[PDB]
């Protein structure tokens, strides 16, 4: 999970990236727009430096909704579920 | 526990004793409200343990 | 470019379900529309994978098949996920590559599935004792031991240390002292938790005190795990013995295990000494246990002491004066020889030949 | 800013050709201090007065001189071994002697982090205590295979001259301090 | 059928086992006087390590072999010395005095 | 950058880094929310 | 409902006892797992009973 981009003129995330936090998944407590991204994912195209792609979660939706909770586990594959709650 | 917008809701539903008479509607836009049609009421409540 | 203005502000803005990039410029779109498939048209392309389209799985030897299913079967039966077999089977393709490993023996190609299996696991940070890989492997540590090596220095993988604390879990797990069960009564019954930590503490303790590097990691667990459980109820429990433990508890005794407790409990003694109460009390051995405990609630400044009054084996700290004693250098070459005196007392004599044609007629 | 410590070596094993056919029989027959068994090795041991040494001689003329102390003393004892040969009846010769390997060993007198080392030189080293108690650390620019212990003693091997050895240690001992 | 030929085993533990590494050769201590007559063995034949073990029944030659190699390794003036010393093969009186050693090792079993 | 979490039954602010194994001291909980944002949300009452 | 949030599934570890011949000697096995199989919610062996 890549962080939020900061745009260097403003030196704040752009419209897209907003509602991310440090570590790239959105927080609860702010408010959802139509195609924003909640998780900033870039995932490796070889499977030699690694080539990571961007793949992340945008939210498809004519409303507004608010984040609830962001619930992080950890599988016993090492991998890492991430389930936001939104609420309308 | 209770949402943010039931909440919000709630307190909407709650009427305030200030006389209307003395203030003025808010001309449209203008989200940072001035003194003559603005009233803020700060409500801070933390619970613990006894 | 825009083909238009030129300019290079080409992004890809979705206006109302209609994926489009669109110049923000002067807004001339330059592409638009995107063919995507529907889900019956989705529920019809089948699924193949690349182990068939691309032609592998065909230049493959029974030999190699072979190798792989035994790969897949211990993975099952160990019940690693779908992603350690897919590690598993990916290394061991990667060994099976060279051509020392792939025209080997047979013990060789299945220390070379164990071997695989072992670098799977541990790449994950997965604790598994190569004790029971061996055992469900069918081979033995010697010979396993051997090829490991060979193969190691054959492919130059990564090979990410055996983590403590995890193998201290994993074997703490085994143990059936968490549930009353008909044999063992319920006073050796003690608490998962508490005892997997004071075992891990114990196990620190060992490592930052050199008694883990060079020797057995398994006999040090299963020395601190002992003391814990002796220690959470010293009073029942100052009769019972390691073997007596290790049949209570159904596990196979290691040997070195009773050497690894008696320097642990000389560590702890040393921790006694220099605690105030503890060395007023003049403890031991035996006595130690009950206050266990309490050496493990400051143990830092304890070992720190420890160390300002290393741990080596016992062959070593007995007054070693002479160290490496320097031998005397004997460059004598003389001219380019000796004599033939010495050639003739290596000769073997008429007589001799004779005897030894006699004894080995 | 020198290590202060020197390394001893205690083998040194070199292989020799001897530019003619033997007789492996008349040379285990004519000789006391002979070992030779055709079914289980093909090579004669031969063992003389040099310090330590023994020579694993073949029929095609090579044989490996190992456990002297230095090349000068491995010289000797091959030209020593080749002159025993001589005499015991074939026309041995002693032509393309080079060193081949020499094990050594060292001690630095303070204990060594294996899990610290491994960590910092994994690329370069392996640790697996399991199996063996000392960390093997494989290095290129001393040329050399190390066999590390806790206790502070490194063996070294994979070497040609004392001077591969002397450097590879001058090197290694600054990373073994840090 | 088996009519109760064998009797259960209660091992091998699900849970997890561990490794031995050492297996078989648990070899057998030396004494005085078998020192004494493998030093005049050695005088008397050599190196040759075949000999060595066909004359020793037994001891194995692998143990012969760790005993010689300790001795390099350790005493090297008295393999010299034994090198040096020379006796011509007996065969009557070396059964005899393995038939002494026999005896010698059924006393110290007794006692 | 200190990453903060709360646990689901110890509910306590633990932080983590990148890449480590999702857990909590003193219990081996593997349920980890992440807490409320701070920054300025505006709602209306309709 | 740990196992509703981590999207896994709520078994028990199925074990048997077992007795078989290696070389012709008897091994007994106490406690073998052979597989899982998914409890049903408010049933004798769930932990919601
Ligand atoms: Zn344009
Ligand atoms: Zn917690």
């Amino acid at each position: 999970v890549m962080g939020p981009m900061l745009d260097a003129a403003t030196r704040k995330p752009i419209w897209r990236h907003e509602i991310l936090d440090a570590d790239g998944i959105c927080s609860p407590g702010e408010k959802v727009e139509n195609k924003q991204v909640l998780v900033n994912k870039s995932m490796p195209t070889v499977t030699q430096q690694p080539q990571y792609k961007d793949v992340p979660i945008t939210y498809k939706g004519a409303t507004d909704s608010y984040i609830e909770k962001v619930m992080i586990s950890s599988n016993a594959e090492d991998a890492f579920l991430i389930k936001m709650l939104l609420r309308q | 526990i209770v949402q943010d917008e039931i909440l919000a809701h709630r307190l909407g539903l709650i009427p305030i004793h200030a006389d209307p008479r003395l203030f003025e509607y808010r001309n449209q836009g203008d989200e940072e409200g001035t003194e003559i049609d603005t009233l803020q009421f700060r409500l801070q409540v933390r619970c613990t343990r006894n | 470019r825009c083909p238009d203005c030129g300019s290079t502000e080409l992004v890809e803005d979705s206006h109302y379900s209609q994926s489009q990039l669109v110049c923000s410029d002067c807004g001339c779109v330059v592409t638009e529309g995107v063919l995507t498939t529907t889900f019956s048209d989705e529920g019809n392309l089948r699924e193949v994978t690349y182990s068939r389209s691309t032609g592998e799985n065909e230049q493959v030897s029974r030999s190699q098949q072979r190798g792989l299913r035994r790969v897949r079967d211990l993975c099952r039966v160990l019940q690693l996920p779908p992603t350690f077999e897919d590690t598993a089977v990916a290394y061991y393709q990667q060994a099976y590559r060279h051509s020392g490993i792939r025209a080997a023996r047979l013990q060789k190609k299945e220390v070379l599935v164990g071997c695989c299996v072992l670098i799977t696991c541990r790449q994950h940070n997965w604790p598994l004792t190569m004790g029971a890989i061996c055992t469900l492997l069918y081979a033995d540590l010697d010979v396993f031991s051997s090829t490991y090596m060979q193969i190691v220095k054959l492919l130059g993988l990564d090979v990410p240390s055996l983590c403590l604390a995890e193998l201290v879990k994993t074997y703490c797990s085994s143990f059936k002292l968490f549930q009353a069960s008909p044999s063992v009564p319920a006073k050796y019954v003690e608490d998962k938790e508490k005892m997997l930590s004071r075992t891990m503490q114990l196990v620190e303790l060992a490592n930052e005190t050199w008694l883990v590097t060079g020797r057995h990691p398994l006999p040090v667990i299963t020395a601190a795990t002992f003391l814990a459980w002796q220690s959470l109820q010293p009073a029942d429990r100052l009769s019972c013995s390691l073997a007596r433990f290790c049949k209570l508890a159904n596990v196979d005794l290691p040997y070195p295990a009773s050497s690894r407790l008696q320097e642990l409990l000389a560590v702890l003694l040393r921790m006694a000494e220099q605690l105030a109460w503890l060395r007023v009390l003049r403890l031991d051995k035996r006595s130690v246990v009950k206050h266990i405990g309490d050496l493990l609630q400051h143990r830092q400044s304890l070992v720190r002491s420890a160390f300002r009054d290393l741990l080596l084996p016992p062959c070593m700290l007995k007054s070693p004066k002479r160290i490496c004693p320097v031998p005397p250098v004997s460059t004598v070459t003389g001219d380019e020889n000796i004599s033939d005196s010495e050639i003739e007392q290596y000769l073997r004599t008429p007589q001799e030949v004779r005897d030894f044609q006699r004894a080995q007629a | 800013e020198s290590s202060g410590i020197v390394p001893q070596l205690q083998n040194i094993v070199s292989t020799v050709n001897l530019g003619c056919k033997l007789d492996l029989k008349t040379i285990a027959l004519r000789a006391r201090n002979a070992e030779y068994n055709p079914k289980r090795f093909a090579a004669v041991i031969m063992r003389i007065r040099e310090p330590r040494t023994t020579a694993l001689i073949f029929s095609s003329g090579k044989m490996v001189c190992t456990g002297a102390k230095s090349e000068e003393q491995s010289r000797l004892a091959a030209r020593k071994y080749a002159r025993v040969v001589q005499k015991l009846g074939f026309p041995a010769k002693f032509l393309d002697f080079k060193i081949q390997n020499m094990v050594g060993s060292c001690d630095v007198k303070f204990p060594i982090r294996l899990e610290g080392l491994v960590l910092t030189h994994q690329q370069f080293s392996s640790y697996e205590p399991e199996l063996f108690p000392g960390l093997i650390y494989r290095m290129i620019k001393p040329r050399i295979v190390l066999l590390i212990f806790v206790s502070g003693k490194v063996v070294l091997t994979g070497a040609k001259v004392r001077a591969e050895i002397y450097e590879a240690f001058e090197n290694i001992y600054p990373i073994l301090k840090g | 059928c088996v009519v109760e030929e064998n009797d259960p085993i209660f091992e091998r533990g699900s849970t997890t086992t561990y490794s031995s590494f050492r297996k078989n050769y648990y070899s057998k201590p030396w004494s005085n006087k078998e020192t004494d007559m493998f030093f005049l063995a050695i005088s008397m034949v050599g190196t040759d390590f075949s000999m060595i073990g066909q004359l020793f029944p037994h001891r194995a030659r692998i143990e012969i072999k760790n005993k010689f190699k300790r001795e390099e390794k350790t005493n090297g003036w008295r393999i010299d010395k034994a090198f040096q010393e020379k006796r011509p093969f007996d065969f009557d009186f070396f059964a005899h005095l393995l038939q002494k050693v026999l005896a010698e090792e059924e006393k110290r079993k007794q006692k | 950058q200190p990453m903060i979490y709360i646990c689901g039954e110890c509910h306590t602010e633990n932080e983590i880094k990148s890449r480590d194994p999702i857990r909590c001291r003193e219990c081996g909980y593997r349920i980890m929310y992440k807490k409320r944002t701070k920054r300025l949300v505006v709602f209306d009452a309709r | 409902h740990e196992c509703r949030l981590r999207d896994m599934t709520y078994s028990a570890p199925i074990t048997v006892d077992i007795e078989y011949t290696r070389g012709s000697q008897r091994i007994i096995r106490n406690a073998l797992p052979i597989g899982r199989m998914p409890i049903m919610l408010r049933s004798s062996n769930c932990v919601l009973t």
